[PDB]
């Protein structure tokens, strides 16, 4: 996924 | 997030804003185009994740799909990023506050080829918001409003958007605006807007430039956001 | 600066310009860019109407009409889409949908149709926003400023009187002049894209472009 | 220019 899709989620 | 109140609407934003950062500037080497860039995209990159930490606390955003919160910070980063360099270059006339230690004058900005038309538009910003005496809690209702509003047309979002719209009109009046100067300031708020819309898309054009003539290596994260675009 | 609420929306309705008549990639956007030449010849009268704007310099003129002539066009088509779902009226012999589209300008100009739509916007807020449009799209680009200000004050109070005689509350004023301006940001951003895809098509020297819009590309 | 001599 999408690198910013991931930083939400952290 | 309805339901909050304007004065609770204000605490949350401010309790929210992110901290400023120091850039990676070494004043032992002069600067070249190249290494200005630099400055700027790794700056950008460690702010874009505050930036992040920040959007999950303004009211209404969580609410939304993990697609949905992509595509609004997709369409927006640039802009925040931008309005929050305008914000903390006021108090430095004909100066861009990048960072404490990357505070440059337009003449700084020459270094790099099309850097200084940007530089120029958000000086002009930033004097407008200066003349105008632009709010801290002002500040961050509009730094709201560009995060939910400029992806939104590419009802929940609507109605947290009427709640800032409320929220900066209560601002207003608690300043002891009459009602006409509060419509007046509202619209001449949201006219900077489309201001900082233009600034946002000509640095964005100005960065896939950089990027495409191998002017500095981007992040991972910086290049999704530029191909978003 | 004189004129009254009522006044200021028949003098802007007054100066409406009128609706102008026009498959390849190439002759589409023939068509595109030959339509989009007559109706500056018309916006360029249209906004000596607009009130106040006759009160600034050649030069102040000229450079707000160069910032925000492809905004105008914009706003203009959207507004004539606007009872047409899903396709844009670009003339009315030129009724396209999505599919004959570009398309992500295409998309964008849609859905700021179906915005106006979904807020019903009304012909006399519609020439308010394309007057506020010419006069601010340029203006961060002393005496000169402070008038255009003033001016854009004016077009503020007068779309605010025609929400309160069409019966809104405060509150509901306040948020439909809100969601309003919000929609400018947009048209700025189909703006920004659009000069980029004219600058595309002038490179590449297939589709004939008149001079007077070569020029609107070079101040871009 | 021929904004010029149009406006
Ligand atoms: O909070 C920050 C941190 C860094 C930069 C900025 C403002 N960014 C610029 N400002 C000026 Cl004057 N010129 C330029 S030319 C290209 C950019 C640019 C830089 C990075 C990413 C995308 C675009 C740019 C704000
Ligand atoms: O009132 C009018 C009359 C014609 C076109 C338009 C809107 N213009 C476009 N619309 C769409 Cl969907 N796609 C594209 S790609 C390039 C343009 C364009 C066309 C002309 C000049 C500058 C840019 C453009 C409004």
């Amino acid at each position: 996924h999408k690198i910013l899709h991931r930083l939400l989620q952290d | 997030a309805l339901s909050l109140t304007a004065d609770q609407m204000v605490s949350a934003l401010l309790d929210a804003e992110p901290p400023i950062l120091y850039s990676e500037y070494d004043p032992t080497r002069p600067f070249s185009e190249a290494s200005m860039m630099g400055l700027l995209t790794n700056l950008a990159d460690r702010e874009l994740v505050h930036m992040i930490n920040w959007a999950k606390r303004v009211p209404g955003f969580v609410d939304l799909t993990l697609h949905d919160q992509v595509h609004l910070l997709e369409c927006a980063w640039l802009e925040i990023l931008m309005i929050g360099l305008v914000w903390r270059s006021m108090e430095h006339p004909g100066k861009l506050l990048f960072a404490p230690n990357l505070l440059l004058d337009r003449n700084q900005g020459k270094c790099v080829e099309g850097m200084v038309e940007i530089f120029d538009m958000l000086l002009a910003t930033s004097s407008r918001f200066r003349m105008m005496n632009l709010q801290g809690e002002e500040f961050v209702c509009l730094k709201s409003i560009i995060l939910l509003n400029s992806g939104v047309y590419t009802d929940h979002i609507h109605r947290v958007l009427d709640k800032i719209t409320d929220t900066l009109i209560h601002l207003m009046a608690k300043a002891g605006l009459t009602l006409q100067q509060q419509h007046q300031r509202l619209a001449q708020l949201l006219l900077i807007l489309s201001h900082i819309r233009h600034m946002s898309n000509k640095g964005m054009e100005h960065l896939y430039s950089m990027k495409c003539k191998n002017v500095v290596p981007l992040s991972d994260l910086l290049l999704e956001m530029l191909d978003a675009h």
